[PDB]
RNA sequence: ACCUCUGCUUCUGCU
RNA sequence: AGUAGUAACAAGAGG
């Protein structure tokens, strides 16, 4: 699952740049890169790279680490997949993210999507390339027996003794007693 | 090139196996260890080990940088630096010649930052530069241990919070997830992130006097005067242990610590005038003679919004309109109608706690506003009768209920603590019940919200609801909550009579001395009374020291007056002051047993006992009372805990020292004046000596008066004492 | 606080640092890419 | 406060011969188990691994 | 006047003088009795109820916060992995690497908490690998010798 | 001989 | 010898 939506994450950014000039580019090989990708850093560095942004555009910082960010839009980005239907799906996103300027994208891998407000902001092009990458996925899973199985998906502190430990505890005690366990009830 | 030449050093050390190694095995959090790694030792005695390297050539540590930095050799052929690393390090050793050539001849910065970075330093000195001495005065002073705060300035954050802040100020990229709510924090941040833009001191400086500015610090330190904290800056200048330094610092006082000392003057000068013969003269005379910090009290009461049972008598004397309420937990409350008594009562809390605790019992109505919130509330006893609450916010009318809630005094909240929560210091000082409560259930009410209840509203709609959630809510509520939206702020003229009644023109009471409170507070500020009314040296503790200092070093005259003109002795004005620590219960008869004691000493010549007398005779100071009660200690309030003065010898309160030969009342010598017959211990009996089996069982005191003139006992006097009494054949009338 | 490797992190911030420079203006376009440059040759020369 | 005015009352300045050698793990295993007496098993053997360390102890 | 007990692990001689017979002078008694001092936190328990459960329940949030390099706050430390004193935060490290060397490694979380299970852990091991330097030659400690270590408290004069 | 290094570092604890 | 004082120093280590 996180191996996919990494890999979708790097495809929608990769060969994505902006010129001196200021226009969505892409190219195979002067320029920046268009998107931030903010999802796979680990927490603590995503943040940062967050507030970075946040802090040079003024903008609020959202409440949760959003997967990309489009430094021509100005937008961050949710990204999710879905063996499940893009829709039943998107509205529990949506729902999530309720009152934050947060841009979601579903995919699913029937090779179809569901942009918010059906304004793509990546060209068919690149979008085709998520589609196609997704169900030859689809048919690989489903080769080898996997695909039936990927679609269906506070603990208490422990602390114990090992054998070593409960033979020094058991001889830890005053001299009427045999073990720790008789001890601690007493 | 901002980044660049960081880039490229990391580069570098990647192209080393060892440090690429370390630096792609070791996590952020273990970097945490990695970085204190050493062979180094802390040095265990670096007053012996300084003395020794400077001594040595080449003692100073310093950034391998300094070689292209300063000359190797000075002008007089010094080294200043050498080649050789520091053991562990990439620094060299080089010599303090260094130090000097730098500071000589070295590159200059500008230092305009630093003002402002060391604000907390630099205040220090401009109140100091800006501060007015007075003279010194001389006299012994009981300095109590209290924790006090010891920064000015500070902006009352947590540690937590003063951290998120200098977060946003210093590093505002690595802040991390969350930000800052309050609007304190904001102000903060921008004013100091505007202070010290383009600040080229190292972070870690800033960072580190931000924290010690911005949080609240406080020490326990012996403190007898004013405890506000630029009092406490220069406590080493203005008290000793003989002596006071008057002295004001420079600057603006808080208007808290003024609000704070208003009150605890106010009811200073409350209790001394309720002890004097006109009470609303003697109150007068003081408003008009005293000041806070030289400032005049009278313009103080005539400017100062504070509403306080002892602030509003001194209002009401000089004529001032005054807003018939009090404080508490910063909304104001206006009492409309009813009232209540206030009791002592023990009172076990939900966290397991046994507590003596004054409550108020009776029907009383209160009038409440805030600047966010506003309510109406009907109060019995431990009774939230009824909670009526409007403002701003849901946040805010929540806010205000809690407070009501807690206000009530309800066995719901009462029992709903939970956790750490206790009721003395870990000094062992005793806390404000209420307050202590008030800031528990703002930390969390979850308790007190889930074991208060519900209520089911009717259809007048309009009376709105609010549910244990923190929720709005049209058929259900708490109980006794509603919610719904002239001249609550009005200050009205009042008259007050001799004895300090407070009534409005309609001619109603609304204030009796009896209700102010009984604690005695420190102040923040100076206080100088200026009184005859009022020893020179404040507080409870010398009014002790003070009364019986005089005492023995007038006693001659006074011994002469003992003996010809008693009355005239114990009716003195010195005395007054003296009797406010007694409980008001008591002093009639306190004064009873001590005259009739004292006419006792009269009666049988040759029992004549200076020390006795010395010790007793504040107590002589009000309308005597006679009764049956022996007494073998009289109760003395001091800072609301009770000492007791024992009527036979010495005690921890007041002793007299053979081996010194001086009285020693609270642990200070007050100087010295300089048969077995006592004839001022019992009412009626005499003690002759030691017991004596002879005349029987050893009795009580409180069993004696089952004897007769002549007649004899033994008695268990005091202190494991036995000795041998005899009933008086004649009595003393006094 | 992290379990990320001082290097990840230091890489990640260059990178994201130099971007803020480059649009604020702290910095030219040629540092800036010799800063991601280095950044990825730093990448590189950490997989041996 | 507490006491009656008739008692006497006297104060030892104290002090106990070889504090640290008379003093015993086993009992402050005692004590850890008696204090978090109720609480988490967890915790309470978390706890009581220092005793039982010092019961068993070696010096250089 | 205790009882002399052969530890299973160590083989150390381990005197044991609770529940020892009553003191019958005024010596120097080690001879203290479960039952009294049991009495004894039980009347502190009763004097103060909730005590014991409130320091509990801030024992419990600190032992889940608390992060290993609290260790590092120590003085001069017996270091097992040396037989010598080292600094502490040098003692966490050496403990710290040779324990992942040898395969416990729970304390990488950053909890003090992970580090004392791995504590635990680190005696059911067969032979502690260590490092002395002659160069370098990797060194085996017994189950018994490393134990005996972990055990150890250094000693030297108070000036 | 003479050379080199070292001057708290095999030894300074605990709330 | 001297310092010291329940055990050390009166140079150590290496070449
Ligand atoms: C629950 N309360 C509390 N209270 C008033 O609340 C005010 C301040 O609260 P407090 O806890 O008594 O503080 P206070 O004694 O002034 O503080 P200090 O320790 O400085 O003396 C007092 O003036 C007191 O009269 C009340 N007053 C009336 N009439 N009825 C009540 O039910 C209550
Ligand atoms: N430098 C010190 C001094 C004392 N203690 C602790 O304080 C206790 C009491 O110290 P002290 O009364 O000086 O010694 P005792 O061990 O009681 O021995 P004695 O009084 O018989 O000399 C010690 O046992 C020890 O736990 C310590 O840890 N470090
Ligand atoms: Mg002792």
């Amino acid at each position: 699952a996180i191996s996919t939506h990494m890999e979708v994450c790097f495809m929608y950014s990769d060969f994505h740049f902006i010129d001196l000039e200021g226009n969505t580019i892409v190219k195979e090989n002067m320029l920046k890169h268009r998107f931030e990708i903010i999802e796979g850093q680990e927490r603590n560095i995503a943040w940062t790279i967050v507030n970075s942004i946040c802090n040079m555009t003024e903008n609020s910082k959202p409440r949760f680490l959003p997967d990309l960010y489009d430094y021509k839009t100005n937008k961050f980005i949710e990204i999710g997949v879905t063996r499940r239907k893009v829709e039943d799906y998107y509205y529990e996103k949506a729902s999530k993210l309720k009152g934050e300027n947060v841009y979601i994208h579903i995919f699913s891998f029937d090779g179809e999507e569901m942009a918010t407000d059906d304004e793509y902001i990546l060209d068919e092009e690149s979008r085709a390339r998520i589609k196609t990458r997704l169900f030859v996925l689809r048919q690989e899973l489903a080769t080898a027996g996997l695909w039936d199985s990927f679609r269906q998906s506070t603990l208490e502190e422990e602390f114990s003794y090992p054998p070593t430990f409960q033979r020094l505890a058991n001889q830890s005690l005053p001299p009427s007693f045999k073990d720790y366990h008789q001890f601690k009830a007493y | 090139g901002s980044g660049m030449e960081r880039i490229k050093e990391l580069m570098e050390m990647v192209k080393n196996s060892r440090m690429r190694e370390i630096l792609t095995t070791t996590s952020v959090d273990h970097m945490a260890v990695i970085k204190k790694y050493t062979s180094g030792r802390q040095e265990k005695n670096p007053a012996l080990r300084m003395k020794w390297m400077m001594a040595m050539k080449y003692p100073i540590s310093a950034s391998s940088r300094i070689r292209e930095m300063i000359p190797e050799k000075d002008e007089d052929g010094n080294t200043l630096w050498t080649n050789t690393k520091d053991a562990g390090s990439n620094r060299v050793l080089v010599s303090p010649n260094a130090v000097t050539w730098w500071n000589r001849a070295g590159p200059v910065s500008d230092v305009v930052h630093y003002p402002r970075v060391y604000k907390m330093y630099f205040d220090r000195l401009e109140r100091l530069t800006h501060g007015t001495f007075g003279p010194v005065k001389f006299y012994n002073q009981v300095k109590v241990r209290k924790r006090v705060d010891i920064n000015p300035g500070h902006k009352d954050l947590t540690s937590r919070e003063a951290q998120e802040v200098i977060m946003e100020v210093v590093f505002p990229n690595e802040v991390g997830a969350r930000t800052l709510s309050s609007d304190a924090q904001l102000t903060i941040t921008k004013e100091k992130k505007e202070e010290l833009k383009n600040c080229k001191i190292s972070p870690i400086m800033v960072a580190y006097m931000l924290e010690r500015e911005l949080v609240r610090r406080t020490r326990f330190l012996p403190i007898a005067g004013a405890t506000s904290s630029t009092y406490v800056e220069v406590l080493h200048l203005t008290q000793g242990t003989c002596w006071e330094q008057q002295y004001t610092p420079g600057g603006e006082a808080e208007n808290d610590d003024l609000d704070q000392t208003l009150i605890i003057a106010s009811r200073n000068i409350v209790r001394r005038s309720i002890v004097a013969i006109d009470p609303l003269a003697s109150l007068l005379s003081m408003c008009h003679t005293t000041s806070i910090s030289s400032e005049p009290l009278v313009e103080i009461l005539r400017s100062n919004p504070t509403d306080e049972q002892a602030v509003n008598i001194c209002k009401a004397a000089l004529g001032i309109r005054i807003n018939n309420s009090f404080s508490f937990g910063g909304y104001n409350f206006k009492r409309v109608k009813g009232s209540s008594q206030r009791t002592e009562k023990a009172v076990l809390t939900g966290n397991l706690q046994t507590l003596t605790m004054t409550i108020f019992e009776g029907y009383e109505e209160f009038n409440v506003s805030g600047k966010r919130a506003s309510a109406v509330l009907k109060k019995g006893a431990q009774r939230l009768i009824q909670a009526i609450i409007g403002g701003r916010t849901l946040e805010d009318i929540l806010n205000l209920m809690i407070t009501l809630m807690v206000f009530s005094q309800e066995e719901k909240m009462l029992k709903a603590v939970r956790g750490d929560l206790n009721f003395v210091n870990r000094a062992n000082q005793r806390l404000n019940p209420m307050y202590q409560l008030l800031r528990h259930f703002q930390k969390d009410s979850s308790t007190l919200l889930k074991n208060w209840g519900t209520e089911e509203i009717d259809p007048i709609m309009g009376i709105a609801g609010i549910m244990p959630d923190g929720t709005i809510n049209k058929t259900q509520t708490l109980m006794g909550v509603r919610l719904s939206q002239y001249s609550f702020n009005e200050r009205i003229r009042v008259n007050i009579d001799k004895y300090l009644r407070v009534r409005n023109e309609k001619g109603e009471l609304l204030i009796s001395p009896e209700e102010v409170s009984e604690a005695q507070g420190q102040e923040k500020l100076p206080i100088n009374y200026n009184s005859s009314l009022m020893w020179e040296v404040n507080g409870p503790e010398s009014i002790l020291t003070n009364t019986y200092h005089w005492i023995i070093k007038n006693w001659e005259l006074l011994k002469t007056q003992w003996m010809t003109d008693p009355t005239v002795l114990y009716n003195r004005i010195e005395f007054e002051p003296f009797q406010t620590l007694i409980p008001k219960g008591n002093r009639a008869i306190y004064s009873g047993f001590t005259r009739t004691l004292f006419q006792q000493m009269r009666d049988v010549e040759g029992t004549f006992d200076s020390i006795q007398i010395i010790k007793l005779l504040p107590f002589s100071a009000h309308p005597p009372s006679l009764g049956r009660t022996q007494f073998s200690s009289f109760t003395l309030n001091i800072r609301g805990a009770p000492l007791r003065l024992l009527i036979r010898g010495n005690s921890q309160v007041f002793n007299y020292n053979q081996m010194e030969n001086v009285i020693i009342v609270l642990g200070k010598s007050v100087g010295s004046p300089e048969s077995s017959i006592e004839s001022a211990v019992l009412r009626g009996f005499l003690i002759l000596g030691k017991a004596n089996s002879k005349y029987g069982p050893v009795l009580t005191i409180g069993e004696l008066d089952k004897l007769g003139r002549g007649e004899k006992a033994n008695v268990l006097i005091g202190q494991g004492d036995t000795v041998l009494v005899m009933k008086r054949k004649r009595d003393s009338s006094i | 606080i992290g379990m990320a490797s001082m290097l990840d992190a230091m890489l990640s911030r260059a990178r994201i640092d130099a971007r803020i420079d480059l649009e604020s203006g702290r910095i030219s376009s040629q540092d800036f890419s010799e800063i991601t440059n280095t950044c990825k040759a730093i990448e590189a020369l950490k997989r041996q | 406060a507490k006491s009656t005015d008739e008692e006497l009352s006297y104060t030892i300045t104290g002090d106990n011969t070889k504090w640290n050698e008379n003093q015993n793990p086993r009992i402050f295993l005692a004590m850890v188990l008696r204090i978090t007496a109720g609480q988490p098993e967890w915790f309470r053997d978390l706890l009581a691994v220092a005793p039982i360390m010092f019961s068993n102890k070696v010096a250089r | 006047r205790g009882i002399w007990k052969t530890n299973s692990e160590t083989g150390a001689q381990q005197l044991n003088p609770i529940d020892g017979p009553l003191p019958e002078d005024n010596e120097p008694s080690g001879y203290a009795q479960t039952d009294c001092v049991l009495e004894l936190i039980e009347g502190l328990d009763r004097s103060h109820p909730g005590l014991f459960e409130t320091a509990c329940q801030e024992t419990i949030d600190a032992i889940q916060q608390t992060r290993v390099d609290k260790l590092t706050q120590g003085r001069q430390t017996y270091d097992w992995t040396l037989n010598r004193n080292q600094p502490a935060a040098t003692a966490l490290a050496n403990t710290i690497e040779v324990f992942r060397k040898n395969g416990y490694k729970l304390n990488e979380s950053g909890r003090l908490i992970d580090f004392l299970k791995d504590v635990l852990l680190s005696f059911e091991n067969d032979s502690m690998e260590v490092t002395t330097h002659f160069g370098k030659k990797r060194v085996k400690l017994t189950k018994k010798n490393y134990l005996i270590r972990a055990l150890t408290l250094n000693t030297m004069t108070k000036d």
